[PDB]
This record gives C-alpha cells, structure tokens and sequence, in this order.
C-alpha cells in the first residue's frame, strides 16, 4: 500500500 | 481469460483490512490498472477467496504469472489462478 518493499508478490 | 482469483486470502482485523484490498490495487498496477474487485464471504464470516476482474485478457494473463502467490510473511502462500 506504502512506500515499502513488496510483501506481496513471490517473483 | 480476462480475470484473475486467488486461494488462501483470509480477512483481518481493522486499521489492516482496507490493506487487504488496497495492496491488490498497487500490485497489480505495474500490469494496467484493476476495473472490477470483488470480496466474498462465509455466513458473514471470514473469506478465504477473491475474484478480480481487468479491462483486457493481456493483463489477467499476465498478473497469474506475476503475482502467483503473494508474501505476505504469516504461514501458508497464496495461489493466484
């Protein structure tokens, strides 16, 4: 949601 | 092959479950931009689905194959079909 990294999305 | 669903999508408590949805949007944003988004739920109980909906088949295509199970760092991943 934020400026921070991408816990959401395994590359 | 124009949608997007994902499996293992509990519900949370406030000041997060706006999150839920809102993370979805930022995700997402980097294949287009999401028009439909939809949250279905048990008796008016916690969820575990989602169904998401976008504008052209090349970006439901695309986040399955991008985004197929999210991070969230809590127990078990996603599997986003």
């Amino acid at each position: 949601d934020e400026d921070v990294k991408d816990n959401w999305d395994d590359d | 092959d124009s949608v997007i669903v994902v499996d293992n999508v509990p519900q949370v408590g406030p000041d997060r479950l706006e999150k839920l949805k809102n993370v979805i949007h930022k995700i997402f944003s980097k294949f287009g931009k999401i028009t439909n988004d939809f949250y279905p739920e048990e008796d008016g109980k916690t969820k575990g689905y989602i169904f998401l909906e976008y504008a052209s088949p090349a970006h439901a295509v695309d986040a399955v194959k991008n985004a197929d199970g999210y991070k969230l760092d809590k127990q078990h991943t996603f599997r986003v079909n």
